[PDB]
RNA sequence: AGGAUUGAAAGGGAAUAAGAUUAAUAGUUCUUAAUCAAGAGAAAUGGUAACAUAUCAUGAACUUUAAAAUGGAGUGUGAAAAUCUACGGAAGAGUUCUCUUUUCUUCUUAACAAAAGUAAAUUCCACUGAAAUGAAUCAAUCAGAGAAGUGGAAUUUAUUGGCUUUGUAAGAAAUUCAAUGAAUUGUGGUAUUUUUGCAGUCUUCAUAAAAAUUAAAGGGAAUCUUUUGCUCGUACUAAUAACCGCAACAGGUCUCCAAGAAGCAAAAUCUUUAGUUAAAUAGAAUAACGCAGGUAAGGGAAGUCGGCAACAUAGCUCUGUAAGUUAGCAAGAAAGAGUAGCUCUGGUGAUUAUCGAAUCAGAACUUUAAAGGUUAGGGG
């Protein structure tokens, strides 16, 4: 076995020091820097993970492509489907019981 | 699968026809020596029983040893599924 | 470094006005036409031989042209 | 350390510049008695404390 | 519009890798190949849907949501690496008068991107409507606020998109050969460990950070090439000699990487890669008294304040286990038997005849009669 050494100055097990051993030309094995696992987005209503929208770091965000970075749809990238239909059916609803209840009931 | 075996430069060490004799006598095609009735015998051209390349050089070795000539002349291959004999 | 697929994107990266260097490379098996333009380093791997010379007689002359082989330079 | 400040770094050079002895020709000069430099100082001798 | 300064070289954080080079520096130099930030040259489609489209396809004020950004335990499992191993080889090395188709070494590949082929897990969408209730895990857990089935969508899996593969890229590097030039660089495993994710389960009178910074939404105000990237640290030790103890002090001082044997074990013991043979001087003789390690006939605590010290038990399997008790324990109670080597036999699966795992049980024979080299409870 091939024993390796961190590359950079930090020397402590940290979440932002992880570190991949892979392999390399020669039998020699090298030390990448690993990047730290992140979370994706919440509905604002409900707390489930959205689909269609990648777990990376809120930075890199900005460099994926404009479509990438949400769902289309009404509130999407927000709020969930099942969120949404809620939210419909809430405005639509209430707002004909109050042309019946009041408004020349 | 055919093995050769150069001599050009120390045939005079070692002549071909003690070498012929040997190998029929030593392969163990199924773990008995001298049973190499497949074995077309410096070439070995056999196709009916399994070799190797490696185990050419393995006998060869082992033949240099037995005359006491080992310290003197080295077994190379030659790249073209064959040995040379070099000092 | 990236690669082109077909045909017919090399001639026309060839006859693009972006080209800075061509280096091509014969292997036991195919011809590599490595482009080096001004970001990336477009590879074709060719196994036609008529195919490949097609492709020599569209770099324009001006440009330099490295014929790399089992020796490196 | 490895790691330094500026100002730092250049007091640590000072105090090598000045760990020298008396040159030669400073020795030979008409009723010289500055033969060796007392506030010499080796690291394993004495730490500077800085 | 809302609250000033400082406070982390282990918290948050835009973006770089492989090879080569020096007497000494190298994610910093060189070759090659990349990335990031700041600049310069009445306004879209598709899908039933989950949602999808090399920039595309306008989106101000104001407001909201999310990310950065969240404990621990234990179980299962995906992938990579190391070790081991199956088949096929190529090159070199070791043994060889006794044998050994033999034993050992090399057979490699980066950042960033591509998308031939092909995975595991979870969550959603469409059709349908479950009772004779079904579906499933090692465990759970779930269903008319809709199960199972079939067909789809998304996310995660150390960069693009997880793995093989591809560009980089063999021109490098490794192993050989010749005297700079030549050769090779397959495919696998229902094995172990490590690393990294994922899924649910358990636990708290414990619920296990904030900001810089980024994106999205609601609203409708308005009508590819190229330049530059400043300041500071960067040598070396990091300890049985570079740090703190007056010193080259058997004391103390926070971390990363981690091979084989054997074993339950990162234990003791031995070895490979690497390091070293010197670390406050030696030679001769082999007295007493010592310090450290031992043994001893017969007796067995009679020694002593006192079994102090030492001896003794010691692993695993099977049988067996009392009084007392807060009913949980005591309990490894106590006590007894087995254990080696060699030659065999049988049980536990996968795939559909071939292949594979260490584990358990049993039987003849032999001997120096078997845990004991090391590790390893004295009991009442």
């Amino acid at each position: 076995a091939v024993r390796v050494t961190y590359v950079r100055k930090h020397s402590y097990n940290t979440k932002s020091n992880g570190i991949r051993i892979v392999k390399t030309a020669g039998g020699n094995m090298t030390v990448q820097h690993r990047q730290k696992i992140s979370n994706g987005v919440r509905c604002g209503d409900c707390g489930c993970v959205l689909a269609g929208i990648r777990h990376i770091r809120p930075h890199q965000y900005g460099w994926l492509g404009k479509s990438k970075r949400t769902v289309t749809r009404a509130y999407g990238g927000v709020k969930c489907h099942k969120c949404v239909q809620k939210k419909i059916l809430r405005a639509f609803l209430i707002n004909e019981h109050n042309l019946i209840k009041l408004a020349a009931a | 699968f055919s093995c050769t075996i150069d001599l050009t430069n120390c045939t005079d060490f070692i002549e071909p026809k003690k070498l012929v004799t040997f190998f029929r006598q030593t392969i163990k095609v199924q773990g008995r020596a001298g049973n190499t009735k497949g074995i077309e015998v410096v070439t070995i051209t056999t196709s009916s029983a399994k070799l190797c390349k490696r185990y050419m050089k393995y006998l060869m070795k082992k033949y240099l040893k037995k005359n006491n000539l080992r310290e003197w002349l080295r077994v190379i291959s030659d790249k073209k599924d064959g040995f040379e004999l070099k000092f | 470094p990236k690669q082109v697929q077909e045909f017919k994107q090399i001639l026309k990266l060839l006859k693009s006005g972006s080209i800075r260097a061509v280096r091509v490379k014969t292997n036991g098996e195919n011809t590599k036409f490595k482009v080096r333009c001004a970001k990336y380093l477009y590879t074709y791997i060719c196994a036609d031989k008529a195919k490949a010379e097609e492709l020599k007689k569209a770099i324009p002359k001006d440009i330099h042209v490295v014929e790399i082989a089992k020796k490196a330079p | 350390t490895g790691h330094k400040g500026f100002s730092y770094k250049l007091k640590l050079g000072k105090k090598i510049h000045q760990n020298r002895g008396v040159p030669q020709w400073f020795r030979m000069k008409t009723g010289n008695t500055i033969n060796y430099n007392f506030k010499r100082r080796h690291w394993n001798r004495r730490k500077m404390g800085m």
